[PDB]
């Protein structure tokens, strides 16, 4: 809705 | 140089504009432009100052805190003392992460999935434990900051049922954290190029719910403080008001980066604002935490 | 996705080895493989993570330091206060470097010069304004630190001399800083796309001589007070030489890393080294100055 | 002799 993770990053 | 090319000597060229060729899985005829390659480029040089800043701040918040301390043994310094401990590992996982084949322009572009190994998604599971790890310090700390509020001579209708949704909320935001990592987890270790992404902005609401309540209680121990004093004949505050509402006594700056990270689109820097809000509220525990334990009437 | 390539069922592939076809000032013909592509990439993400490191640092040591004080109005104090907001100036302007087109992979493949515009020569201007004038002040700190050690009841022929060499140091440092400056600015308002580089490599030098000499007179001044006690009747220290000699009461860490960063061949990491050196120099002159004005004998 | 400055890098 308004963070996008990309397909390798972790959570921050 | 064997000779320069006639657009040297162009003054309105624009490079940047021009033409990238490479193949990718989609064949040898791939193209982009120079603007969208910096482009990726600017958000990795982005989000490692970000994590330098943290690193550094944690890390000389840790050893001033170590060394400035007149009452250790205390459950809420250890608490406090480990979640510094656990941004620095947090942010050393990421340093790793940054310089890896994950987050690189050629697996950006060539979307190869020969150029993943395994170890690069070890790094990537490691990271979303410690990211879990450090959300339960963070709900613990405030929940141990309300259990002492309003625990004492006070009134125990509200100070019993605040803690309750306190560690509601708190167990709430540790279950829904957990169930992102596990599922992202089993998501990519099926495919490398898969993501999962529903639970992520969920889990950053409902810290961001957390933090916003412990600011309105502290904030109601305020305006009661205000009040009670001003029943007896006890002299007031001269100018801590000021200290208390302003520096982050009471955590207003950390909510206020918060409520607006995730109102706005992500056009405007959403990513940006809640990884300061993150350190911010990790660095501002040991300010709300010394509030939090002061005399109501008493001084 | 129309259809997949045949490459995406290779397991042996090697990704990197690939080629990059594109148009730089030598016509459009140039070529180029995603290893040194993202070798390019890689040092600007690892000189974005230290400058970030270091804006953090110093910027939580300046308030650490004015909220931790007895003796304020003291000289050494202020010139020590305003070398770690020097740093946090040259991080900015660097972090302001690193986002422009003078460091972008498309100036740096294509060398086309009318990608570079005025302003972004004026923050190498003032970066470069901003290195010298904090040189200055870490000179200034070491000879007020010299000038405190040594004058006193203690002998005059040493003192007066130290002083004197220290004052020679520091004075060549800057001027030879000043030069390098003022050249490397009329070389690159001359021309965008030349580089002037044989006087940076000097000043480092007589940086790393200054530091390594008040490490020699810090060791000095120790030696002397472990001499004089045991003249003497006094009691002499119980675990007190551990604490200056290995934490950098004495500078003899940055000293070291000093030393190993211009003996050894730039490619084993040279540049992470002064970077990380200076850090630490700027760091430990709180505590170098400490030491420094402690009585020799009369504790 | 040991540290490379690139055409536009200040110093540091
Ligand atoms: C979001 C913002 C507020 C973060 C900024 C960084 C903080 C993590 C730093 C900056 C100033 C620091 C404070 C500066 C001075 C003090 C006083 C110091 O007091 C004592 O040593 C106690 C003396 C006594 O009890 O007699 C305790 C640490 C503390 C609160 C420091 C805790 C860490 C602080 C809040
Ligand atoms: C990843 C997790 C599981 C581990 C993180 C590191 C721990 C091994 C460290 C971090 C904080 C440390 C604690 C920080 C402070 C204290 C108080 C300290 O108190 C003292 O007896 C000395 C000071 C005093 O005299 O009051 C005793 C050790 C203890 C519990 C430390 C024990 C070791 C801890 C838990
Ligand atoms: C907070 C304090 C205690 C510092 C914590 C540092 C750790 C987060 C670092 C230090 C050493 C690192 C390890 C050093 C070497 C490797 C091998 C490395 O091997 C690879 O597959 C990549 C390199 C290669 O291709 O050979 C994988 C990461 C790993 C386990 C690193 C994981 C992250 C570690 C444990
Ligand atoms: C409390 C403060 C003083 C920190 C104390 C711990 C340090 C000794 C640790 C913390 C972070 C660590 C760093 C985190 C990450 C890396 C990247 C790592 O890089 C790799 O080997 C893999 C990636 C690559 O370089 O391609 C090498 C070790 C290093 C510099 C680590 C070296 C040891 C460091 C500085
Ligand atoms: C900070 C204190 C509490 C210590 C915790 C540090 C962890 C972040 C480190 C310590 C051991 C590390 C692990 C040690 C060994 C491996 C195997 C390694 O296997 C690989 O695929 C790379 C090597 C190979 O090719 O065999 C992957 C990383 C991993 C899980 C490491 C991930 C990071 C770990 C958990
Ligand atoms: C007791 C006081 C402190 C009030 C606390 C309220 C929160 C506990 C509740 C109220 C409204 C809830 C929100 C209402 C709707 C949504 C949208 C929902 O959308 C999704 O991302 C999931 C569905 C989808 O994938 O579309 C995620 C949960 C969330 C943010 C909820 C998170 C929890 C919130 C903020
Ligand atoms: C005790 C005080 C501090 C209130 C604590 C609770 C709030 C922090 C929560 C409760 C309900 C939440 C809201 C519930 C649902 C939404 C809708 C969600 O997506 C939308 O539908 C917005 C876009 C649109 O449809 O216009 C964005 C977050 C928001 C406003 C949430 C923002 C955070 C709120 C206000
Ligand atoms: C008590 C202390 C912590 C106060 C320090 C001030 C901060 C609250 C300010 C100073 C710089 C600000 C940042 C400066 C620039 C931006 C980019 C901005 O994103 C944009 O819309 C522009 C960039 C883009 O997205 O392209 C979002 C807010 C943010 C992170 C700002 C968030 C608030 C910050 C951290
Ligand atoms: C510890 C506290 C008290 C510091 C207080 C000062 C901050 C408010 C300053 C210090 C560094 C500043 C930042 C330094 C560099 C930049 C990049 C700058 O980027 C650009 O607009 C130029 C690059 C581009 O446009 O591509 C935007 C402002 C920002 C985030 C600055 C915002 C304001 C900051 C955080
Ligand atoms: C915190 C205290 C020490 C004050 C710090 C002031 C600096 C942040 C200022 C002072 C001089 C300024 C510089 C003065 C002149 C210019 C040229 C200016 O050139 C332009 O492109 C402007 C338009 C034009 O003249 O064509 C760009 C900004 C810059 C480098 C300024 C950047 C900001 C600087 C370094
Ligand atoms: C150290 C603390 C106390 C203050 C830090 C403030 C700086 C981060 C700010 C103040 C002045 C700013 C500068 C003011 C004006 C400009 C000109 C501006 O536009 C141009 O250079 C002209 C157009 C072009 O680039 O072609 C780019 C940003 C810049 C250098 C700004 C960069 C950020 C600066 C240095
Ligand atoms: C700590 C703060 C207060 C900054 C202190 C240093 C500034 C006063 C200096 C540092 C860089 C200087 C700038 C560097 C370069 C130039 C270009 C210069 O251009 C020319 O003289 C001719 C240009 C041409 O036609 O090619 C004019 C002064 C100016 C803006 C300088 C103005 C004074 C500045 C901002
Ligand atoms: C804060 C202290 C260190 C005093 C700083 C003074 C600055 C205002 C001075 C010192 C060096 C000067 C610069 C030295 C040399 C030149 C080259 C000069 O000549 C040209 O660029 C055109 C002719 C050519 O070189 O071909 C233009 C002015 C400029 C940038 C000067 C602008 C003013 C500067 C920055
Ligand atoms: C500490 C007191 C006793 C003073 C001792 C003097 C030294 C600090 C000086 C004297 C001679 C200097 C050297 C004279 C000439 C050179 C060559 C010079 O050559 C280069 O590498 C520059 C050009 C390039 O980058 O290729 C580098 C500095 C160096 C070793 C100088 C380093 C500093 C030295 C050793
Ligand atoms: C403890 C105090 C009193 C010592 C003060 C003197 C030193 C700071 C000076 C004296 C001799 C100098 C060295 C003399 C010659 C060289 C070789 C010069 O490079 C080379 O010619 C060799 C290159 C290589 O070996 O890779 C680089 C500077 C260096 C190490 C100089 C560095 C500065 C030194 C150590
Ligand atoms: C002052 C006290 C608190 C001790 C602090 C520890 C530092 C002195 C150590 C910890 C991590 C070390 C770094 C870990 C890894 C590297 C990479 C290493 O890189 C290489 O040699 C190979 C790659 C390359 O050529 O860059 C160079 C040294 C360096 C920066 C080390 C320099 C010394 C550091 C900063
Ligand atoms: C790259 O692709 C373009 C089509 O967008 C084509 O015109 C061109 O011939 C190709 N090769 C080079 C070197 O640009
Ligand atoms: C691109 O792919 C085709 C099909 O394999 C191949 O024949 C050709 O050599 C490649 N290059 C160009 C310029 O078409
Ligand atoms: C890239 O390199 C040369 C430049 O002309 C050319 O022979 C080759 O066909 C080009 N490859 C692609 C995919 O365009
Ligand atoms: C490259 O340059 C030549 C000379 O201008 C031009 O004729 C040609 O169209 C360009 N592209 C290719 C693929 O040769």
């Amino acid at each position: 809705h308004a963070l996008q993770l990309k397909p390798g990053q972790p959570l921050y | 140089a064997p000779s320069l090319s006639n657009l040297f000597y162009d003054p309105t060229y624009n490079p940047g504009q021009s033409t990238i060729n490479y193949t990718s899985i989609y064949g040898n005829g791939s193209t982009i432009t120079f603007d969208e390659l910096q482009g990726l480029v600017n958000s990795t040089v982005t989000q490692a100052i970000m994590f330098g800043v943290r690193c550094g701040a944690a890390a000389l918040t840790l050893i001033v805190m170590w060394m400035t301390s007149r009452s250790r043994k205390t459950p809420i310094f250890i608490i406090n003392q480990v979640s510094l401990f656990l941004i620095i590992l947090h942010s050393a996982l990421y340093f790793k992460y940054l310089l890896s084949n994950y987050s690189s322009v050629t697996y950006a572009l060539t979307g190869f999935p020969q150029f993943i190994s395994r170890g690069d998604v070890h790094v990537y599971g490691a990271t979303n434990i410690i990211q879990v790890l450090l959300v339960a310090s963070i709900e613990t700390s405030l929940v141990f900051q309300i259990k002492v509020i309003f625990t004492g001579d006070n009134f125990k209708r509200i100070g019993l049922m605040l803690t309750s949704i306190s560690f509601t909320l708190g167990i709430a935001t540790v279950t829904m954290y957990f169930v992102s990592a596990v599922k992202g987890m089993i998501v990519t270790y099926n495919d490398v190029s898969a993501t999962q992404d529903k639970y992520f902005n969920a889990s950053t609401i409902l810290l961001a719910s957390s933090i916003n309540f412990m600011s309105f209680v502290l904030v109601v121990k305020l305006i009661l403080a205000i009040r009670s004093r001003r029943f007896l004949g006890l002299k007031q505050f001269d100018s801590f008001h000021i200290l208390l509402i302003m520096s982050c006594q009471s955590l207003l700056v950390p909510s206020i980066i918060f409520i607006l990270a995730y109102s706005l689109k992500p056009n405007q820097g959403t990513d940006v604002l809640t990884t300061v809000a993150t350190l911010l509220a990790v660095l501002s525990l040991p300010l709300s935490s010394m509030w939090a334990t002061a005399a109501n009437n008493a001084s």
